[PDB]
RNA sequence: UGGAGAGUUUGAUCCUGGCUCAGGGUGAACGCUGGCGGCGUGCCUAAGACAUGCAAGUCGUGCGGGCCGCGGGGUUUUACUCCGUGGUCAGCGGCGGACGGGUGAGUAACGCGUGGGUGACCUACCCGGAAGAGGGGGACAACCCGGGGAAACUCGGGCUAAUCCCCCAUGUGGACCCGCCCCUUGGGGUGUGUCCAAAGGGCUUUGCCCGCUUCCGGAUGGGCCCGCGUCCCAUCAGCUAGUUGGUGGGGUAAUGGCCCACCAAGGCGACGACGGGUAGCCGGUCUGAGAGGAUGGCCGGCCACAGGGGCACUGAGACACGGGCCCCACUCCUACGGGAGGCAGCAGUUAGGAAUCUUCCGCAAUGGGCGCAAGCCUGACGGAGCGACGCCGCUUGGAGGAAGAAGCCCUUCGGGGUGUAAACUCCUGAACCCGGGACGAAACCCCCGACGAGGGGACUGACGGUACCGGGGUAAUAGCGCCGGCCAACUCCGUGCCAGCAGCCGCGGUAAUACGGAGGGCGCGAGCGUUACCCGGAUUCACUGGGCGUAAAGGG
RNA sequence: CCGAGGGUAGGGCCCGUGACUGGGGCGAAGUCGUAACAAGGUAGCUGUACCGGAAGGUGCGGCUGGA
RNA sequence: AGGGGCGUAGUUCAAUUGGUAGAACACCGGUCUCCAAAACCGGGUGUUGGGAGUUCGAGUCUCUCCGCCCCUGCCA
């Protein structure tokens, strides 16, 4: 099914992923549906992590799949903070 | 050498074997069915008609044929069987296609 | 690598009196000072008339010689300040200059280039607080260039310190010459560099 | 499914030479099912694949030299085996040109023959210090006192070119029999069927006078090259009998001598017989997977010693001895402009004989410092031992006194 | 924000016109030379043949057992061997093996690209809504006995469980025939008749969690169809029988000659049909002032293929790369009746060629499959390795240092050059030595709290003891092409239309700046050259932007 | 029935090759003559026809790019 | 690795009873010329594939070795 998960980007020894929705089947790198944030894992920038809520929540509340490590983003990110 | 992925050959010829049946019933069946509308026999007709649109349409709760194939066969059966019991017929026994 | 060999010769064949030694070179024996024609067997001999090639050749040769910089760098460099914004004859020389072991020497801890580099090279130098060790390094505007601590005491730095007492830094560096540092304020215009060179060829040299 | 190697006793290379007919191989198959029994570790090789060389076997004769693997709950051997006849002299040499200890192979009732002969001295000129003579085909016609006057005389021929003949182990016996019973008998030790025990006899006096000579894994690594096979899915493999040193898989390496530059690599795998050797030492009979080299690079003759030592040289100002005629070397004299054959490990590259001022000849026995450039360059180092043949007969003898280049 | 020309036909000139040079680009190869690092990138040929290992599984929270070791001894002991509960080997059953990875052989095609159509359709797993989950019956492996077989393994008899199959019931609903209404190619409401549902499993047990069944909505992924675009040859000009259309059937998820009977005679073509040749197509790549021209290798998308040729089965999906069946070639086994294989998956061999790599490390991260989960599988992937193949950064030192060693080379014998170059004096500190030492990794999971939001806590690093950092510390690689003009750079000697050079024009016939060497010089520098290929200059196929009286060119 | 493939027969296109044979391009200083360039010593050239060791000659018509 | 062939001036080739090696064309030298071509004079100019062997003396007969072609081998 459609998923919300990592694509990897930028060089060897750098990894930069890209958060998006996706069907599951497309191969990592390649062809999503939407994209909706990047993480840096090695956080270089008080910009390390945008991720757009509304339409996170949008694909969320279609089917959209998550991943462990891409849920712990989407969350630090507040997209489940109702209040 | 090998791998378990005959299970999933075995497994085949069966359901193969399963459906297979499945099906040549529906084919006899439905066949009976219109030698007897042509005929005239609208009693015995339906009456066959009727037990097959059963055996049709549980194939497609299984894998065997499914959803608009079953469907078809039906609309050709019925559609068919209907178009013969009309040489001075008068579908006696109304059991399955309704008037 | 940086050319590495004789370099008055380079001051020689160009014609031009080069600065590449800086100390020496101010000295009664630049060679330029001493025997003013082409090195070689020839060298004076009644000069030919130079091919529009020649004259262009000859007018870029002797601009990035006074660098010290390699042809692979140079045009590189060149190209990049063709497809920036403004007259590129001017950004070359802008980015020639905002070249870091060049700031060294345009700031005294260094006598000539040759040096300002090695001393880049081995650590000796500063940008903003962090040491860089990378001469080709270009060096952004308001920003400071500086002797590391380890350095200071060496009989070196002293020096060419000790020189920039009462001497003024081109128009465009600020200079503390008490405690070894010194801003790259703005980056040079045409102007405040008094270059024997005619940067318009340099430009028409790489167009055909 | 190979299996590893596993080094229990030590490692000592024989071989087997002697005229032709005179049972060398049987006698050679025969010590593989003799020392099989009273012992794993064997495997059978037999009077048809010892030779499995087409026409070898369909034939009749051995043409190149084996290789056999038999132990003893004593000494371990690697057992090489020479070809007899001439022609092939290329071919014991270089087998001979390993092996630890000889096992000559006379015959009873032909007697020491014109290639017993050469190969006693070859083997005085290869550098195979130790022989042990086995008299064979003395089941024949009931020779109270003669098959006695064969050890007098073989003996007098040994004692003929520097070999301790009167010392000598002489044992005696066929090797037909002792194998053609050891055939048909698998599972069977010692001290019990007759001739069986007529090949012990020479076994252990193997494990005994024949050394294991002083041996070293701590100067550099060398190993003259043997031979060379492709093997499938694997590459190029060369064989040979480690020098100094030792070698495991994942050490760099360089091929030196008899091409333009050396190549250095990298090993990918060793073995000894078929066994994945875990790593091979000096004295060691190995077989080496270079990485990624091609069997039109590595050749027999150059070597495989560890980058930077030992670099190729063509000229050469050597010292050297050469044999008289009544050592069966020359009887004449050569011009600075005679070209031989010298032989540096198992190659032999022709060099010239360019003579030192004031030497205008030089003949039988004698010993001088004349220099010579080989046509291919060659590994050499200082003192390296070499000898001289040319025309179907050794000549001299000498090393290394000084490199040119 | 963008446009440069030069050499060469003549005694000389102008024009025409071809050749050639100066720029840039490359999956390169070849020669000489070669120190370091990082990021890239590396069979263009045989879609040749390939040893070996590994690349797809996973669930006992679907089911029954085989085996090994513990709880209580069924009985009082071993007996009709029953449960409690984690390891093990298949079986049965589910979901995944159709994706991920490989390749470009084939294909001139709705294959691709682009914009649309589907009232002509399908979509497992995933979301959201509604309704259920009631009863019954049975088989087949596993296992035991027997028989055949060398082996790969198959046949007879006997039980056995399930979320396996089968049958009835309920029918929110859904399917099918005929009729009406609205709408308008098969869509939406509606009526009588007929037909179709389902499975339990684990617990912390009238309740949760996970499945199950049917139906509607939604997502994602697709099938089909249509407009337009997509190379050369016209010395390929006519082509066509399922051929074009119809009616009625079969087929499919679905339209359709897709397939078949029947009827008719059509359909197509100089706007290039038919045929032949070549070729995967695009995003993009290179070049160009642009218009153009060339191109399709990395990566991304689509297609096609999986030894060669065909086929269907299972399935939401394949007519299926590591599934099946047949034929072919080929290689391999045999106990001679039958068995085995397919690297265009990874690594690797060999053959071919001018030429293109490790049988590496690790699931730590990212992604995927199955699973309640722990976690197992993952040659995807993350990394390391080899090659100056490429781009980028870095070193071989820095400052002094003589009207100026020597050696070598010119010399109007007075002198000149190599040249501050060297030596030499200090100065720094590649290497090497010792020491600390990563980011990439927070969550799955546990805990206060509703397994909600939110908060706190814990494990996990292949690369690596690497990067980066601090202390001490040695001067420590340089080559290659070129110097007649174009084109930056000249002298001596040797040679004597010889030897040889040569991109074009040309050099060499006894004073050769053109050959060979030397000195000197120019260019570039861990590289420099050579060959090959594309664009440019070339307004030299001219749309922009040409021409045809005599230069090629007006048709008799 | 269809149907991969195999067989028998007859065609079509293509790559390679063949005794012999035709002309062509190119190659400092070999042989014959002398057609053209100046009425080039017979104005030249041209289509066609015949003839000749070779250039070429002749016929008929045409051209001027001859006087 | 083991068999079998082949190596004569510059180029094609002849002398093998064992006897310095010629024949043609090239080629070099000289005269004439700026230099060749022609003409006229004059010179075999060779590593008999290399090195040894036997021999009074080897192109030949032995042998070893180099390069090339041909066939057969060759899995640690
Ligand atoms: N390429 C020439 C073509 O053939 C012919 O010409 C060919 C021959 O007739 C002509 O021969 C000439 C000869 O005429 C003249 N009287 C003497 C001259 N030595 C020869 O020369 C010819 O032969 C010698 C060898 O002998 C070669 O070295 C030379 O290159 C070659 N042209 O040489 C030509 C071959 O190159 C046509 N006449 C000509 O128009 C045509 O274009
Ligand atoms: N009488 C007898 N004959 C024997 C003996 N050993 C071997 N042979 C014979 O010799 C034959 C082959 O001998 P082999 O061992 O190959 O000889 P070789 O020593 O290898 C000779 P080369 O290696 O040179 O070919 C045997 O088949 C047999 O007839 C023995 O002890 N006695
Ligand atoms: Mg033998
Ligand atoms: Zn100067």
């Amino acid at each position: 099914m459609v998923k919300i998960r990592l694509a990897r980007f930028g060089s060897k020894h750098n990894p930069h992923y890209r958060i998006v929705v996706t069907d599951a089947r497309r191969k990592r790198d390649g062809k999503y549906i939407e994209k909706i944030g990047y993480y840096d894992p090695r956080k270089t920038t008080p910009d390390w992590l945008k991720v757009d809520v509304e339409r996170a929540r949008y694909w969320l509340s279609v089917g959209a799949q998550p991943t462990d490590t891409a849920r712990r983003l989407l969350r630090q990110a507040g997209v489940f903070r109702q209040e | 050498r090998n791998l378990s992925a005959l299970k999933r050959h075995r497994q085949s010829l069966k359901r193969r074997l399963r459906n297979k049946a499945k099906k040549s019933a529906i084919k006899t069946l439905s066949k009976k069915a219109i030698q007897l509308a042509q005929e005239g026999k609208a009693e015995e007709a339906l009456k066959i008609m009727r037990k097959a649109e059963s055996l049709i349409d549980k194939a497609a709760k299984g894998s065997t044929l499914h959803k608009n194939a079953a469907a078809r066969r039906k609309s050709r059966l019925m559609r068919k069987v209907r178009q013969l019991l009309e040489a001075a017929g008068a579908p006696l026994i109304g059991g399955g296609l309704s008037a | 690598g940086r050319y590495i060999g004789p370099v008055c010769r380079l001051c020689r064949r160009e014609g031009v009196k080069l600065y590449l030694k800086g100390e020496r070179c101010y000295s009664p024996k630049c060679a330029m000072e001493r025997r003013p024609y082409p090195p070689g067997q020839h060298g004076q001999k009644r000069a030919r008339r130079p091919s529009d090639y020649a004259v262009r050749l000859r007018e870029k040769q002797k601009l990035r010689r006074i660098y010290g910089i390699s042809e692979r760098q140079f045009r590189n460099l060149f190209e990049e300040a063709s497809k920036k914004k403004g007259v590129t004859g001017s950004v070359f020389l802008g980015l020639l200059e905002s070249r870091l072991d060049n700031v060294v020497y345009r700031l005294g801890f260094a006598v000539s280039r040759r040096q300002a580099r090695q001393l880049v090279r081995h650590g000796h130098i500063t940008v903003n607080g962090r040491r860089v060790d990378l001469p080709s390094y270009r060096v952004r505007p308001g920003d400071e260039i500086a002797v590391a601590e380890k350095s200071r005491n060496l009989e070196l730095i002293r020096q060419n310190l000790e020189a920039m007492k009462g001497r003024k830094v081109g128009p465009w560096l600020s200079l503390d010459v008490e405690g070894m540092k010194g801003k790259f304020l703005r980056l040079p215009d045409r102007e405040d560099l008094a270059l024997p060179v005619n940067e318009q060829l340099v430009i028409e040299f790489y167009s055909r | 499914a190979k299996g590893e190697f596993i080094r229990t006793k030590p490692h000592v290379n024989v071989g087997t030479i002697g005229h032709v007919d005179h049972g060398k191989t049987t006698l050679t198959a025969a010590l593989t099912f003799v020392t099989a029994a009273e012992n794993p570790n064997v495997e059978v090789k037999d009077y048809g694949d010892i030779d499995k060389a087409p026409e070898e076997r369909a034939r009749g004769i051995t043409i190149n030299t084996a290789h056999v693997e038999y132990e003893t709950a004593k000494r371990h051997y690697s057992h090489v085996d020479c070809p007899g006849h001439a022609d092939y002299i290329k071919n014991m040499i270089t087998g001979a040109a390993q092996m630890d200890g000889a096992i000559l192979v006379v015959s009873a009732a032909d007697g020491p023959m014109p290639q017993t002969r050469e190969h006693i001295l070859l083997a005085r000129q290869v550098g195979v210090p130790y022989i042990v003579v086995f008299m064979n085909k003395v089941d024949m016609v009931d020779d109270p006192e003669l098959l006695d006057l064969v050890e007098m005389e073989v003996r007098d021929l040994l004692n003929q070119y520097e070999f301790p003949g009167d010392e000598v182990p002489v044992i005696r016996g066929s090797a037909l029999l002792a194998l053609e019973q050891m055939h048909r008998n698998p599972k069977t030790r010692r001290g019990e069927n007759e001739w069986v025990d007529k090949i012990w006899e020479l076994l252990d006096a193997i494990d005994e006078y024949i050394p294991t000579p002083v041996r070293d894994v701590d100067k550099p690594f060398l190993m003259p090259v043997e031979d060379v096979f492709t093997i499938t899915g694997r590459g190029t493999v060369a064989t040979g009998r480690i020098e100094r040193g030792k070698v495991k898989v994942g050490d760099e390496v360089e091929i030196v001598g008899l091409a333009p530059e050396t190549r250095k690599t990298v090993v990918t795998g060793v073995e000894m017989h078929r066994k994945t050797l875990q790593e091979g030492i000096a004295g060691d009979n190995v077989g080496v997977l270079l990485r990624g080299v091609s069997r039109e690079e590595v050749e027999r003759g150059q070597v495989l010693a560890k980058p930077g030592s030992i670099t190729p040289h063509t000229k050469f100002e050597a010292s050297v001895y050469v044999l008289k005629k009544e050592e069966g070397g020359r009887h004449t004299g050569f011009f600075s402009g005679y070209r031989p054959q010298f032989y540096f490990r198992t190659t032999d590259v022709t060099g010239v004989v360019q003579l030192p001022p004031g030497v205008e000849m030089v003949m039988p026995g004698d010993n001088v410092t004349f220099t010579v450039e080989l046509i291919k360059p060659v590994a050499l180092e200082e003192g390296l031992r070499f000898a001289i043949r040319e025309g179907g007969r050794t000549v001299g003898a000498g090393v290394v006194t000084k490199i040119l280049e």
